[PDB]
This record gives C-alpha cells, structure tokens and sequence, in this order.
C-alpha cells in the first residue's frame, strides 16, 4: 500500500532517497511540523518535501517531483550526475533542519542522522598527539578489496602510517613520523552508510565501478567499533533500506528496496511501480557479483519504533493540507 | 573524495 513518485527526469538517486526519507517517520512528521505557512513555494525546498511526503501519504497515483527538483536548483541535466546521494542528502536536510530551528522540532536532523566522531594524530617518535572530534551525518565505506562491511569498518577505524613522504608537521616538535586514525564515539538511531562503488583516475579522467561482492547484513552489530561501548543500547542495527544502482555507469536503473515497517516485509521501490518483494531480491541479491547496492540504511533497534513510529493523517497540520489542496484545485 | 589511496565516488563522478 505504497505509492511510487514519476520518473520524470533524470533525477537519478533522488527517488530511490525520498522514499527512504518518507519512511524515516520521525523525519516526516516533523518535515509537517515546519512553519511553511509564509514560504514562497518557487525557492521553499522545506515546503516541497512536504508537497512530496503528503502526495506519497494521500495519493494512489504516482507522485511527482518537479516543483522539489526547481526548489533546490537541480534542473540541469547533469546536475544530479555532477553529484553524489549523500550530497543531495545534506541539501535536503540542511534545508529542514534550517527551518526547524526555534521550533518544536528543532535538532530533529541532527538527532536522528548525526554522531561523533574522534581523529588522532599520535606522533611516534616525540609524545605529540592531536585529538580533534567531527560530527558526521552519513558514512563512506570501502567495498574495494573487503567482502562484507564488518572489513569496511575495520578498515575505516585502521590506523594510517604517515611515514615517508607524508609525514605529520608537529611545529614545535618538528616533523615526525605518526599515525593517523579514526573512532566512532556515538551512531547515530539513523546510519546512513555509503558504498564506494566506484573508482576514479584522475589522469585519464575516467569514472570505473566496482562490481565486486560485497555482503551487508540484515542486522549489524557495531559495538565492537565503538571507543566506549554502553550496556542497555547496544550499537545493534536494523536494515532498514538498500539503495541499488543497475547501470555500469553514473545513470542507469536507480532502485530502492525497503521494509518500512521494520518487520522485514520488503518491498521493491522502482519508480511509478512498487512491487512487494523478496528478502533475498533485497539482501544478497543486491551484494553483486549489474545490480548491486551503492547506500544502506540501518535503524538502531533500541530506536525502532520510534523512528519507524505511526503516522496519522492528523499529524499533518491543516492548514499545510488546504495549501496544498488549494493547489491542486488551481492545477 | 579521496580515502586511502585514491579517488572514489559513490553513484560515479569525480
């Protein structure tokens, strides 16, 4: 009993992601939540993504995106081939987080997609070390040379050796040699966590994809990974969507599998058609080795429903619902 | 983006 959104243009990876933001509940309701009411509906992205989120709740025909596409300015045709999933990502969320500020939904974003994070820099020789912390809002992990994620995360927290040529400046200690590395303190209820799938060459300027196995599990223990581990939430997580590219090339089949309910009923999200679907069609059919996976999303369990949390067709503010169907009556 | 020893893109372009 879910609506599928227009091909429309080559929009790429952009269907595939709103529909695993609609089905992060928390974020929808309160994307509903945010102060439109005043928006000019040209340049106002935050009130576009409510036009999508309602279409994709209240409709039975397919749901379109042109006016999200005008909002944000990606109306060039390579502009969605410029970029990147997690780049239109941040462009969404940044945009509602903005507008949620002073608000009573005000962090959402950050609450749901953002974690801490540490990046060391310990010098070998002399007893210097730099311990700066980055929040992070989505992960890119290797798949290059790793056969599932477990080796991806064990090669994202492995230390780097800067020796040689690419020695660490320690000013008044001088240049030395060091070791640079990085660990996770928090994860987020949300993980959006993105595959290399490809590899680029500068000097021939070419773009090739990786087509090679690489395996993600239906549940991802990460408490190993973890700098400081907490008893009664467990880094344990749910899969929650898989991102699924077809094409050999930037553009091609861009196909999202989901189970939005959490309860592992798939189904398959190819534009106008979304057809129920096989964990195995979703999982390892997806692992590759044309389709194989470029982005995953995993819900902590302890955050389930929460996240995943029921949505009503009251939740959405009136007056939100008669703009919006004010337009449609002018259409 | 750059990790590890190379250039690498998700979706494909650099």
């Amino acid at each position: 009993g879910y609506v599928g959104l227009k091909n429309q243009g080559a929009t790429c990876y952009m269907n595939s992601l709103l529909q695993t933001l609609f089905f992060t509940n928390q974020l929808r309701k309160a994307v509903y939540m945010m102060p439109t009411e005043g928006d000019d509906s040209s340049k106002s992205v935050p009130l576009a993504l409510q036009r999508v989120f309602y279409e994709l709740q209240h409709s039975d025909k397919p749901v379109g995106t042109k006016k999200l596409t005008k909002s944000f300015g990606w109306e060039t045709l390579d502009s969605f081939m410029q970029h990147d999933v997690q780049e239109l990502c941040r462009v969404l969320l940044d945009n509602v987080e903005n507008k949620m500020k002073g608000t009573c939904v005000e962090g959402t974003i950050p609450k749901l997609f953002r974690g801490k994070m540490v990046s060391y820099i310990q010098c070998k020789e002399v007893d210097y070390r730099s311990d700066r912390r980055e929040d992070y809002y989505d992960i890119q992990l290797s798949i290059k040379g790793k056969k599932n994620i477990f080796e991806s995360f064990v090669d994202y927290v492995a230390v780097e050796q800067l020796d040689g040529d690419n020695k660490y400046d320690a000013g008044e200690h001088g240049l030395q040699e060091a070791e640079k590395g990085v660990k996770f303190l928090t994860l987020p209820p949300v993980l959006h966590l993105q595959l290399m799938r490809f590899m680029y060459d500068p000097q021939t300027d070419q773009n090739i994809k990786i087509n090679d196995r690489f395996e993600f599990p239906e549940q991802l223990p990460l408490d190993e990974f973890l700098q400081k581990t907490d008893p009664k939430d467990p880094a344990n997580y749910i899969l929650h969507a898989v991102l699924v590219h077809s094409g050999d090339n930037h553009g091609g089949h861009y196909v999202v599998y989901l189970n939005p309910k959490g309860d592992g009923k798939w189904c398959k999200f190819d534009d106008d058609v979304v057809s129920r679907c096989t964990k195995e069609e979703a999982i390892e059919h997806n692992y590759g080795g044309c389709t194989n996976a470029y982005m995953l999303v995993y819900i902590r369990e302890s955050k389930l429903s929460e996240v995943l949390q029921a949505v009503t067709d009251h939740d959405i503010p009136q007056q939100l619902v008669e703009r919006l169907q004010e337009e449609k009556r002018i259409e | 983006f750059y990790y590890r020893g190379g250039w690498y893109s998700v979706n494909g372009y650099c």
